[PDB]
Parts: C-alpha cells; structure tokens; sequence
C-alpha cells in the first residue's frame, strides 16, 4: 500500500518559517522524485520543485528560489519543504508528489495535503449578528432571514438553525478574509412568511478554538 | 518556459453527457522518444489532485475506463465519455517537457441545468453592530443559474466599489443552484450619514436588473 502521508496544518506569522514534511512507504523512495506543489485558496495549482531523493539534487522555480528549500532523509523516508519569510500571500496548501520514472513518467501519488495560513491574528470568537428584513411583508411568498458570523479567528464556525429542526433551505457561505486578519461569514435560511411571528428562527453558531457558542433568535 | 492555457474555465454539462476538455501549450510536448510530456489531473474541491492521464493519452491505474485522451503538438483533450456524477470536478492538465513544470488554468465541471434568476434580499445593519462602531449592510442572491452574476451596491444612488466582499455557496446538490452574499462595509458614521441603501443584481434570468433597497431610518 504505497502512501505519502504530510504534516499538520500550521499557523505562521508573517516573516517566519514553516518546514512541511511528506513521510514515503510501500515502495522504494529513492526510485521515484518528490515534487512539491501549492495551490492558493481561489488558485489553480502552481509547481514549487522537485529533488531526487537518492541524491538530495534540487530544481526550483525561479519565484521560489531563496524562499523555498527541499530536503530529504533517506533514512527516515522524509520529504521536507521548507519555505522562509512567509507573507500572507503564502498561505495556501501543499502538496508532494512523487513522480514514477521506470518505463515512464507519471505523478501517480500525492500526499493529502498542508494547510500554511500565514497570518498575524489570535483566537477570537465570533460576534453574532441577525440578518432580517426592515419590516415583514406578507406580499412575497417565502421571506429571507440569517444571521452575520462576524470578526474571528481561525476556521472553523458551524451554524445550525433550530438546533437542527430547520435544514431544508439553509445555505452558509463560505467564510472570507477581512483586512482586519479575520474571518466573517453568513448563514440564511429561506421560509414562508406566511409563518413569520408564530415560529421562532433562531441560528446555532459554534466556533471551537474560542469555545464558544452562541444562539441568536431572529425577528 | 512553457505557457499552458485551457479552455473553457468552466463547463456546464449534464449526467451522461461526452465532456470533452482542452489544454494548449504554448510549444510541442513531442519529446525524442516519441512520447507526449503531458499529465491530466482531477481535483475536487478540499482535496489533492488525482492523476488521470500520464503521458497525454495513457489511463492512470485506477482510473474509470469512461476516461481516455489524446491530442497532437500543442492542443490536448480529455474526454469523459459517460459522465458520472463522480466526474464534477476540476481538471488541470500540465507539462513535465521543460522546467518549471507549468499547470493550466483548471477547466471545472459543474451540473448543467435551467436558468434560473435570482430571489434578492437585503438586510440593514443591525442596532447591536451600530452600538459597536461598524456597520455592515447584506445582499442575498437566493437560487440561481448560471453562476455568472454581478452585484452593484448604491449608496445614496453612488456606485460602491472595494467595500464589499461577495461569497457564493457551492453547487445544490439538488436543485443544481447558487447562492451568492455580497456584504457592503461602512463604518457607523458612514452609514449615519446616508440614508437609501440599494442592492442592484444584474443576471441572465432577469430580463433587466433587478434592484431591492431599504430607506435608512425606516425599518
């Protein structure tokens, strides 16, 4: 069972360094190259280098030459990668792959993958905030309403409604990047306004770093 | 340096359809020994990418029959005969002739289905966020096909632009939709200073843009 399995995601500040690792079995390591990968969050995939393991011989992409620096240990099956001054714009996943050479070239298996969220933030629980209409209106079918996930740090929230009771309809949207370091996203629900006052909508947002939890009845 | 260019970004088909995706390098792949330098990766989303195609036109092992490719120079393709529902996913083509290695695009594979506008609703900041010192004013795009849609946010009938964050949800598993949350930031003396608040969504369903709003003090 051939597997390259990598080190946990990580938090870094800016102008630090963070050394992934890829850890190789069921087959020969020092037969098959490592690459290394990364792909940004709304990014395609981009190539960082590769390095023969029976050698230590590295290639690197000009944009990655200083930063970036592969190492292997041969004794250990271990692939590193480790990439200096981290910015914000390094955060992003990667990957290794290891690229099969005997009778042909193919980049058959990749390892599951490392987070590097590269920030200057602290755990911070978020602030809930109810998403309703100005004023209820009988003249539309089904009526909007949610609640704001605002300011707080890391991922991730996981907002409920009803405690579970009310499924059908809902959509939470992905968190976003605020300037300030921190995330903030919304959760909405759709239901017939036809039921707006004798039925309670309340959102159970959770966010475990901070260990907190909030419900917040809405209109 | 090779450039790797795909087409189209994104791809709107149905289950059973023949999905044909292209990939153009910028120079021959043709190497010495008469084999193409070409890779086809698949990726879902949160995941590590998956090798479909070594050398253009070679079946990865472990890869579904219903995948072949081909493709001469510099214009590639990768078909997928009998779609599954499996094969939503991104697919990215890359070259391993030269270095760097370069990637694509990434061309993704979403579900095909009716147009279909979107229900907009607006939400004001509430008085717990104002009694904080922001204020951020919210925009839904309820249900909607395609996912092409543009958000325009108005304040006191001005055109907004880099205060505004937008957040689309992925694909409805079963009503094949989108969703999308524009979140417009003003700080509390901003907003104090403003009274309507217009969310304009302009979108292939609707025939003309439609625009929802709220009169500040008014709810």
């Amino acid at each position: 069972e051939i597997q390259l399995v990598q080190s946990g995601a990580e938090v870094k500040k800016p102008g630090s360094s963070v050394k992934v690792s890829c850890k190789a079995s069921g087959y020969t390591f020092t037969d098959y190259y490592i690459n290394w990968m990364r792909q940004a969050p709304g990014q395609g995939l981009e190539w960082i280098g590769w390095i023969d393991p029976g050698s230590g011989n590295t290639k690197y992409n000009e944009k990655f030459k200083g930063r970036a620096t592969l190492t292997v240990d041969t004794s250990t099956n271990t692939a590193y990668m480790e990439l200096s001054s981290l910015r914000s714009e390094d955060t992003a996943f990667y990957f290794c792959a290891r690229e099969k050479t005997t009778y042909y070239y193919a980049m058959d298996y990749w390892g599951q993958g490392t987070l590097v969220t590269v920030s200057s933030a602290s755990t911070k629980g978020p602030s809930v905030f109810p998403l309703a209409p100005c004023s209820r209106s009988t003249s539309e079918s089904t009526a909007a309403l949610g609640c704001l996930v605002k300011d707080y740090f890391p991922e991730p929230v996981t907002v409920s409604w009803n405690s579970g009771a009310l499924t059908s309809g809902v959509h939470t949207f992905p968190a976003v990047l605020q300037s300030s370091g921190l995330y903030s996203l919304s959760s909405v629900v759709t239901v017939p306004s036809s039921s707006l006052g004798t039925k309670t909508y309340t959102c159970n947002v959770d966010h475990k770093p901070s260990n907190t939890k909030v419900d917040k009845r809405v209109e | 340096d090779i450039q790797m260019t795909q087409s189209p970004s994104t791809l709107s088909a149905s289950v059973g359809d023949r999905v044909t995706i292209t990939c153009r390098s910028s120079k021959s792949l043709l190497h010495s020994n008469g084999d193409t330098f070409l890779y086809w990766f698949q990726q879902k989303p949160g995941k590590a990418p998956k090798l479909l195609m070594y050398r253009m036109s070679n079946l990865a092992s472990g890869v579904p029959s219903r995948f072949s490719g081909s493709g001469s120079g510099t214009e590639f393709t990768l078909t997928i005969s009998s779609l599954q529902p499996d094969d939503f996913a991104t697919y990215y083509c890359m070259q391993h002739l030269e270095y760097p290695f370069t990637f694509g695009q990434g061309t993704k594979v979403e579900v095909k289905r009716t147009v279909a506008a979107p229900s907009v609703f607006i939400f004001p900041p509430s008085d717990e966020q104002l009694k904080s010192g922001t204020a951020s004013v919210v925009c839904l795009l309820n249900n909607f096909y395609p996912r092409e849609a543009k958000v325009q946010w108005k304040v006191d009938n001005a055109l907004q632009s880099g205060n505004s964050q937008e957040s689309v949800t992925e694909q409805d598993s079963k009503d094949s939709t989108y969703s999308l949350s524009s979140t417009l930031t003003l700080s509390k003396a901003d907003y104090e200073k403003h009274k309507v608040y217009a969310c304009e969504v302009t979108h292939q369903g609707l025939s003309s843009p439609v625009t929802k709003s709220f009169n500040r003090g008014e709810c």
